[PDB]
């Protein structure tokens, strides 16, 4: 009853940080070459 | 919870899985639900517990049931098992603000060193 | 169990100062509340108000408002009802009475004092 | 107990990482708009 | 402000006959309690609840009643009964006693 | 637990720190 | 009539009883009175409020009635059953809220990166 | 005959009259002796297939007894809202990264 | 013994009757014959399943057994403790099937990437 | 399931170490 | 109680096609099966096969598999057979009956069809 | 496919002895069927689960046995037993009946 939501708000937070961690590096990409251009 | 009260209406019990049950001590096989006036459904009776959700939905409102002759007396649920929650301490409002702070100095920096 | 003493006559004049008592002892006088009860001779009972010797909620009617003032004492554990601006009509019998809960009713009274009133 | 404490932490991280994204976001679009002015 | 009235004022009437009494409420309460005074003392606390007696009371002293008017019977008179009965309800705001009936024994 | 958050933020200022520092090398 | 109007902050349940006005009400939970004349200062009555300070999920949780002074319970015109996890500081996050929040977070940072973009374009 | 599955508190035990043999599943653990052959915690979902004969009625009658406790020890209520989003979301984001990488490499 | 096969996806709990092919099975949940008697919507017999939607744990658990038609109950010696916890998208997920898809996305992430940086160094 | 952290935290810490080689070989070479 | 109603003598060719009837009522028959047997005259008793009225699960044996054909209906809660590639052993009486589940035995049968094939 | 024989399948005696008629099974079965019949007329339960006796039956008959065999006991013959008993079981997948024994009255 109350490990059931608390797994599946740990799974979402998760994929929030990798979700994050990807736009980091897109937006450094994308910075980097601005400054390269 | 009254006895010739004309109440007819109390809750089951407690989650015990994770879901809340009504239950309307009408005499009569069907009952016809009430939500601030407006009909919700009869019953079958193969189960007399008609629900409202989970308990982690917080169900809440009056709630009363026409078994045979006349309607009851409604049932105030209040129900909020802190689902969203956040706990105000100065560890999280500390963190908040540093994590905050953090990324707005980053950014500043990216749209600084962008110039040109 | 509950015995309530009461004052004897108390002699007055119209529109003078009237403070009689009830004398609560037996019980826990704190946990049941006390109402008045007014007769006057020729007619029935008349609820004047009540109060509750916890925090001294009040409680009065209409006809008895900005006439009679309900005070409660614990070093005694009594109650005083206090009286002014008289008129002929104010003699009467004035009875004290407690309030059970469980029971909806005023299980014991008290003998009440006779105020007698005249120029 | 320690299910409370955890779904509380859970619950924050979870509005910090939403709120950190959005600012990225943000970040991202200024920086595609300032990159596409050039082109 | 539930008034509350007793239709039966003056009542004689033979020891050992069923006499009953009526308290009439201007709205439905939901209980009445009935009150003895004789002539001359205190009153004193004879039915509470509309159904239940106090300690000392004889048996036969039996009422009940619902909706808007009760009744209060007496299973066989003696020579006690000659009292003043008062019919009170607290069921709304204000406290509410009776009009007061009188019964006395006949001979 | 807040320690997880603390070390991959710890984590994330380090990579982009040093990532900066390697493209100022490089180039 | 009336609904109820539960008031939680942390670890404090006001309980409040709109209807019955000009009277003494009385609270009962399970068929027990409770804010009355008891030796506890968690519990307590004053016009038509219920302070349940330190609420508990076990013990605290149940059916609560409001009837004036001299009425049976029975004649009230509902009940409440009342479940609720308390805490120590526990905010709710509802929908106004995490909207507000995120659009001064999204406005606030927006100005600021406007700002220091136009502040380096114009120190060079 | 049916086998009575005594459940104490957070526990699971096999009870019969008589030595419980193992038949497969879970092996067990023997708290104290073979009428009372433990399984351990509910929770670790105890599942298994054990023998055992009956009583002095029971005699020739002997009876088998498969548990099977699908007890959620760690279950995840799937959104079919919050999965999904967060599938796109990363493809999305997986795609503007490899659309970045293209920018900064080819260009 | 083969011993039942308890599926449970979702709310709904499938169980299995080995042992006894070709003749019809019937299900009894303590001594309770249950099973197609078209008389419940949740509870279904099929060729030799027992659909039981709306699983309850108290209300729908307990000892089950299997016989064919004109067989006792009482001659069946293999009886089913299901007493089992259901609940709506409930599925049984663990530590290692989230690191797998998590090392999965990884490598098709570092995949793609490697291929378009070897396609945008030709082209 | 609380360890996702600790999987999160060393994927990032591997993918900082390997920075941290590559910048450092690459300064102290040429 | 159940009471179950059958044809009389019925006549057919050999290799034809014949339906033969057993009328259940007073009772709910949905929920209890239907047994058919066979009994030349000079033999005994033997088990042709039976089918569930629910939703028609067909059983027979492997002697009278590929010859006779079960079929229920509802709309008069009545049973029907129906025999092809008739011969002469062919000829025999027919009974239906009904099967008790608590008492494991057939407990209610027909009066029986006399069926008569000849060239 | 268990074949259910009665080796005593002529009867023949007068009213009021011991009549004992056994039925053998291939395959231990789980209980056993009793159906009476007359010349002309449709069988009809006259024993089920091997020891309770049906609406109708007198007192005097009694059934019994276990394992492989069963038996039927007329605890004194009268004047309308005259009729043939099949044993009948459906613990196996088929509903096997028995061969029938012809009981007479002398
Ligand atoms: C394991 O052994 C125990 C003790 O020997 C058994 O409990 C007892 O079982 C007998 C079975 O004959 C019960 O007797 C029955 O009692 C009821 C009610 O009085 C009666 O109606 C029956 O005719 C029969 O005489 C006895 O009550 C029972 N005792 C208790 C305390 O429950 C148990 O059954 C055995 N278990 C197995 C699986 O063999
Ligand atoms: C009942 O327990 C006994 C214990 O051995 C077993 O039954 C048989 O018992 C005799 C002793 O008189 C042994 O010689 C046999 O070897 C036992 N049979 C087997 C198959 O081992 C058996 O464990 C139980 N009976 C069952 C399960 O039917
Ligand atoms: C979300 C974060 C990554 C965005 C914030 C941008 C800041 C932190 C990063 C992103 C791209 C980075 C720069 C990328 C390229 C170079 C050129 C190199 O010779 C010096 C560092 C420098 C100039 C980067 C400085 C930082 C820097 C501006
Ligand atoms: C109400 O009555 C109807 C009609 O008889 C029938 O379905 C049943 O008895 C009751 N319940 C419901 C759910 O309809």
């Amino acid at each position: 009853v109350h490990t059931e939501k608390v797994n599946m708000m740990s799974l979402t937070v998760l994929g929030l940080r990798m979700l994050f961690a990807k736009t980091v590096a897109v937006n450094f990409l994308l910075t980097a070459k601005l400054f390269f251009l | 919870q009254s006895i010739k009260g004309n109440h007819l209406v109390k809750v089951y019990d407690y989650q015990e899985d994770g879901s809340v049950l009504l239950t309307c001590d009408a005499e009569a096989k069907n009952i016809t639900w009430f939500k601030d006036g407006k009909m919700i459904g009869f019953l079958t009776e193969d189960k007399k517990k008609w629900n409202l959700g989970s308990n982690a939905k917080d169900p809440r409102g009056m709630y009363q049931c026409k078994g045979s002759q006349n309607k009851s007396k409604p049932l105030q649920v209040y129900y909020r098992m802190c689902q969203n929650c956040i706990e105000l301490n100065a560890a999280t409002i500390s963190g908040f603000l540093f994590a905050e702070i953090v990324s707005i100095f980053v950014l500043a920096v990216g749209v600084y060193f962008i110039a040109g | 169990q509950v015995q309530l003493q009461q004052s004897g006559a108390e002699l007055a004049r119209p529109g003078a100062s009237v403070k009689m008592s009830c004398k609560a002892s037996g019980y826990t006088f704190t946990r049941y509340t006390m109402h008045w009860v007014k007769q006057r001779p020729g007619q029935g009972l008349e609820w004047i108000g009540y109060i509750n010797p916890s925090r001294g909620y009040t409680n009065y009617n209409q006809k008895f408002k900005d006439k009679a003032t309900l005070t409660t004492d614990k070093s005694s554990s009594t109650a005083y009802m206090q009286l002014s601006s008289l008129t002929s009509e104010d003699s009467a019998v004035y009875y004290c009475a407690r309030y059970y809960d469980d029971h909806y009713c005023l299980d014991y009274w008290g003998q009440g004092t006779t105020l007698t009133v005249s120029s | 107990n320690d299910t409370l404490l955890l779904q509380l932490t859970n619950t924050s991280a979870y509005y910090m990482y939403l709120l950190l994204l959005l600012k990225s976001v943000v970040y991202f679009a200024i920086i595609t708009c300032c990159l596409l002015r050039r082109t | 402000q539930i008034v509350l009235t007793q239709s039966p004022a003056i009542m004689s009437a033979s020891p050992g006959e069923k006499v009953t009494m009526t308290c009439s409420a201007s709205s439905s309460v939901s209980y009445m309690n009935w009150y003895q005074q004789k002539s001359g003392t205190s009153p004193k606390r004879w039915i509470y609840d509309t159904s239940k007696l106090a300690s000392g009371v004889p048996a036969h002293f039996r009422g009940s009643g619902s909706g808007t008017s009760y009744s209060l019977t007496i299973s066989g008179m003696e020579a006690e009964d000659a009292a003043t009965y008062y019919c009170q309800q607290w069921s709304s705001n204000p406290f509410t006693f009776g009009s007061g009936t009188k019964l006395e024994i006949k001979r | 637990p807040k320690l997880c958050y603390l070390l991959d933020g710890i984590l994330f200022i380090y990579g982009v720190i040093l990532t900066a520092l390697f493209l100022r090398v490089k180039f | 009539q009336t609904p109820y109007k539960v008031s939680i902050s942390g670890t404090t349940v006001i309980l409040t009883c709109p209807q019955y006005p000009g009277s003494e009400i009385l609270w009962q939970h399970n068929d027990k009175n409770i804010g009355g004349d008891e030796d506890d200062k968690n519990i307590g009555s004053d016009e038509d409020h219920l302070s349940l300070k330190e609420f508990s999920e076990l013990e605290q949780s149940g059916y609560y009635v409001c009837y004036p002074r001299g009425s049976k319970p029975e004649d009230a015109n509902f009940y409440l059953y009342l479940r609720a996890r308390v805490c120590e500081n526990c905010m709710e996050m509802d929908v106004m809220s995490v909207a507000t929040i995120v659009i001064v977070d999204i406005c606030i940072t927006g100005g600021l990166l406007l700002l220091v973009y136009y502040w380096s374009k114009n120190r060079k | 005959f049916k086998i009575p599955i005594e459940e104490l508190e957070d526990r699971v035990f096999v009870n019969c009259n008589t030595s419980i043999t193992w038949v497969e599943g879970t092996v067990g653990t023997l708290l104290s002796d073979i009428t009372r052959l433990d399984l351990g915690k509910r929770i670790l979902d105890p599942r298994g297939i054990y023998r055992c004969n009956g009583t002095d009625i029971y005699k020739d009658k002997e009876s088998t007894v498969q548990v099977h406790y699908r007890m959620c020890q760690s279950c995840v209520e799937l959104d079919p809202a919050t999965v999904a989003g967060i599938i796109v979301t990363d493809v999305i984001a997986t795609l503007l990264l490899a659309l970045g990488v293209f920018c900064f490499a080819g260009h």
